[PDB]
């Protein structure tokens, strides 16, 4: 009887929270393509009465009797709902405020400093200079990282507090409740499930990151002579970032052929006389080829697609409204980035359609990383040469080139696989620090052993516990949770193979393009139109064949790379030692 | 009659000329005539030729997976296209032995400072015929040294004339096999017929 219940509260739920909803989205929309005094005044007291709708109707879900009712989705939309904070709202408030307004002051003139944005991000990017490079990097750890110790440690306890109250562990356990899911035999899936399967995955990893780190190393040993060892772990500062969260910005050093330049098209659009309304167009052409939604008016209408001549927010973003309104706001320009970012933005529109015929609370992606990762396939394919000529962009007889290649694979490398070890190694000490494995006292410790280990990578500088690394990152200060990046790669590569074998294509996966594919639509639909209605290991499986994470994938994406560096590395030493620093 | 005059080209070098079948069935033994969007009973026009066994016929059909259609030839076939495999003593002359492409790739150079210098080969990097064209000239000339090594099995890395984007030599690594006839003292050829 109570499952009978359950339905008509979520109905009159429904009936409210899509009219609060769209005008709360509306007004925030507003706001960002505006931006006024007088909007964000609405933006605010429009968040405020969908904030207080709710939280009580959050009270009233909480009082079903969940393991009593028939109907799954039913469930599921229940759990939607249904799943000290004085001081912990300080905490947090403080925290984010010290990295936001950190700074680093120049030795010989404390007048003068810089901040992240203004300044040392250009350094780290930019600077060849050891000394340089180094000063930036001590000094936001030293400066910024040193502020958040105190307030790291009391965020911990208090954050355990919490999530043992609601029958976690640890807020480790709470934050992995993020891939537990229900379901028949082997659709259920486990909170330390996750753990087994991140771990079993990144061990089929270290053998390619282990060939591209000793490439790198012997490309930084020219760069900076005598300063790193041909045996060793690579100095943490000269890896072209503040946190070495990617490699990126190394490729200047590391391309192998320096005299084969990639394909930009961005001269063909200038003289072709491109802009923001053919971009999209383009784009619009491509879903509709594989077999996906095209645009409403709604869209065509009411999108920013280009920056207004207003103050706004120029940041590409896709925007779900509510009601069927979907859309775009984006400054786009004419070059290439913004042509590939119009497909990404325009694939989260696609997901969002897809599911919108499902009850408002399942109106989402099946897994947090599903969502990113469909948008990040359907970007790689649009950027394909063979995509590019049939535009009409590049040459119809450009020339083949294999050195070309290599350089492609290798700037994608540093960007995709270089990253890997840095998200499980971070995750994995938070993880432990929740749970108790490492000790107060041991933080900074453990940190940088752990970086070593894992990574390959060394602190410049001799650091004690009083420093907080981990924190002196966006993501750590901020209290978000990061293994999202870790998984959202792994599925990004299950999808795009899976795709790519239904559109029947027979050559290298870098130079596959799903257009005029139908089946692979088709196929990739099924899974988009799901939303949360289902397990994502049964979302999975849909798209890939299976229901289990593999990596396997990602491994064949690159492993025509894996193959120039190895004989790269015949005269080289591959994987590190840890007994050196500088 | 003109192409049983001297000797057979191998599949990766098949001949092609432009211009009475039953006359054409007085030359040759057929085996296998079948048709792809036409009437055998019909069939300018154009025939691509070439030495290839009977025994390894399968190969020669439309929609077959096999070495032959994809580093070798492989038939468009969007004109009206008929297949007619056939043996025949040319005695032009009868082939020796059979040599097939069954591997093509391409390679970069190992040293940037030098385009003609130790090359890295990636067999992913592989390169296949395109229907109704031959096979590219670093591929091919594979497929020529091998038809003469003595190795029933040869692999080189070769350029032939072919340049890359900015002028330098296009370097490919190619896989040759050679196989023995079991009757030595006849021709077998398959004709690709298109209107
Ligand atoms: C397939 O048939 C061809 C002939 O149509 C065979 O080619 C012949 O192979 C022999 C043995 O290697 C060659 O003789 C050798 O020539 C070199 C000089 O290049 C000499 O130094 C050796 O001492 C020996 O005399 C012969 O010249 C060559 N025929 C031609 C026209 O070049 C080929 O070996 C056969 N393949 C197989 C697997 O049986
Ligand atoms: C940006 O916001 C301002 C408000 O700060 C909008 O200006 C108002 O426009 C309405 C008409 O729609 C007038 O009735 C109000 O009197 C205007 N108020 C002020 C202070 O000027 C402006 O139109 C908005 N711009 C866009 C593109 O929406
Ligand atoms: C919460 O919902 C119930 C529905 O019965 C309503 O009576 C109550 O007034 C609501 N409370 C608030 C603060 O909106
Ligand atoms: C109601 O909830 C309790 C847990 O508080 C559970 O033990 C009980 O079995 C539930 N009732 C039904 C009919 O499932
Ligand atoms: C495109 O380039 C050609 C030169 O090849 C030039 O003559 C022409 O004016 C250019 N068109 C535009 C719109 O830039
Ligand atoms: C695009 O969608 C609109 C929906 O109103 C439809 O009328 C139009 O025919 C569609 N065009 C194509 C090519 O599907
Ligand atoms: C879009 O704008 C045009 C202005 O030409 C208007 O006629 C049309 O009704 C609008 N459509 C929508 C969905 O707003
Ligand atoms: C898809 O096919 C159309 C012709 O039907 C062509 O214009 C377009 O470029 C193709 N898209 C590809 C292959 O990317
Ligand atoms: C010839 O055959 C031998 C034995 O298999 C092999 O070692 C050699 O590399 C081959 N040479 C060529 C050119 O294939």
């Amino acid at each position: 009887t109570e499952d009978e219940k359950a339905k008509e509260f979520l109905e009159k739920f429904d009936l409210e929270a899509e009219k609060l909803y769209h005008q709360s989205s509306l007004a925030s929309w507003n706001y960002n393509t505006n931006i006024t005094e007088e909007n964000v005044k609405k933006m605010n007291e429009a968040d405020r009465e969908w904030s207080t709708f709710y939280e009580n109707m959050t009270k009233i879900a909480k009082n079903y009797n969940l393991s009593q009712i028939t109907d799954d989705k039913v469930k599921r939309q229940l759990q939607a709902l249904q799943q000290e904070n004085k001081r912990l709202n300080n905490i947090l408030n403080e925290m984010s405020t010290i990295y936001s307004t950190g700074k680093v002051c120049k030795p010989n003139n404390p007048q003068q400093c810089l901040l992240l944005a203004t300044g040392l991000e250009d350094i780290m990017q930019y600077s060849k200079d050891y000394d340089e490079r180094l000063w930036a990097w001590e000094g936001w750890r030293s400066q910024v990282g040193k502020q958040l110790r105190p307030l790291y440690e009391k965020y911990v306890d208090l954050k355990n507090e919490m999530a043992r109250e609601k029958n976690y562990e640890d807020y480790g356990d709470y934050w992995r409740g993020d891939y537990e899911t229900d379901g028949k035999e082997d659709y259920a899936y486990s909170r330390n499930q996750l753990i087994d399967d991140v771990e079993r995955t990144f061990e089929e990893i270290k053998p390619l990151y282990e060939h591209l780190h000793a490439y790198v190393r012997t490309k930084l040993m020219d760069a900076y002579p005598s300063r790193i060892s041909p045996t060793g772990c690579l100095p943490a500062h000269l890896l072209g970032d503040m946190w070495g969260r990617f490699w990126t910005n190394l490729y200047d050093l590391t391309v192998p052929y320096g005299e084969k330049p990639t394909i930009d098209v961005t001269a063909a659009m200038i003289n072709q006389s491109w802009d923001a309304e053919k971009i999209f167009k383009e784009a619009e052409k491509f879903f509709m080829s594989v077999g996906l939604f095209n645009m409403t008016q709604g869209f065509w209408n009411n999108s920013m697609l280009t920056k207004p001549d207003r103050e706004v927010v120029c940041h590409p973003t896709a925007w779900d409204l509510g009601n069927n309104d979907f859309r775009i706001k984006m400054c786009t320009k004419v070059t290439m980035d913004d042509f590939l970012t119009a497909h990404h933005e325009m694939g989260h529109i696609q997901y969002d359609m897809a599911y919108a015929k499902q009850p408002f609370l399942l109106r989402n992606g099946a897994n947090e990383g599903f969502h990113e990762a469909v948008g990040e396939i359907m970007s790689l394919s649009a950027a394909t040469p063979k995509h590019l000529k049939d535009l009409g962009l590049l040459a119809q007889n450009y020339p083949e080139d294999y050195e070309t290649e290599i350089n492609f694979l290798l700037k994608q490398a540093l960007n995709i696989v270089g990253t890997l070890p840095f998200t499980y190694m971070l995750e994995k000490w938070r993880w432990m620090v929740f749970k108790g494995q490492i000790p107060k006292d041991q933080w900074t410790k453990k940190w940088w052993e752990m970086k070593r280990d894992i990574v390959g990578v060394v602190e410049p500088v001799p650091h004690d516990e009083t420093y907080c690394d981990a924190a002196s990152l966006f993501h750590v200060a901020n209290d978000y949770s990061f293994i999202r990046y870790y998984t959202r790669t792994i599925f990004q590569f299950q999808f795009q193979e899976a795709l790519c074998r239904t559109a029947q294509h027979t050559g290298p996966l870098h130079k596959c393009d799903i257009s005029n594919s139908t089946a692979a639509g088709e196929k990739l639909l099924k899974m988009l139109e799901l939303g949360k209605s289902q397990p994502w290991t049964f979302a999975l499986e849909n798209i890939v064949g299976e229901r289990k994470i593999n990596v396997r994938p990602l491994l064949d994406y690159f492993r025509p790379l894996f193959n120039w560096l190895k004989e790269q590395n015949s005269n080289s030493f591959v994987g590190w030692r840890t007994d050196w620093s500088p | 009659t003109k192409l049983f005059i001297g000797q057979v080209p191998q599949p990766y070098e098949f001949g092609r000329l432009v211009f009475n079948f039953t006359k054409l069935l007085s030359y040759f033994q057929v085996n296998t005539f079948q048709c792809q969007k036409v009437t055998p009973e019909s069939i300018s026009l154009t025939v691509d030729w070439f030495a290839y066994r009977v025994e390894d016929k399968s190969d020669l059909l439309p929609g077959s997976s096999s070495d032959l259609q994809r580093f070798n030839y492989k038939p468009t076939y969007s004109n009206p296209t008929c297949l007619i495999s056939a043996y025949t003593n040319l005695v032009g002359v009868n082939p020796t032995n059979y040599t097939t492409l069954t591997n093509c790739y391409g390679c970069v150079d190992k040293d940037p400072a030098n385009p003609w210098g130790d090359q890295i080969c990636i067999p992913e990097f592989v390169t296949e015929v395109e229907p109704g064209f031959r096979p590219k000239p670093s591929c091919a000339r594979v497929g020529l040294e091998g038809h003469i090594s003595g190795n029933d099995t040869y692999s080189a890395i070769v350029t032939n004339g072919e340049l890359d984007s900015t002028g330098d030599p296009i370097w490919r690594k190619g896989v040759a096999l050679t196989k023995q006839p079991i009757d030595s003292s006849r021709a077998d050829l398959a004709f690709f017929v298109s209107v």
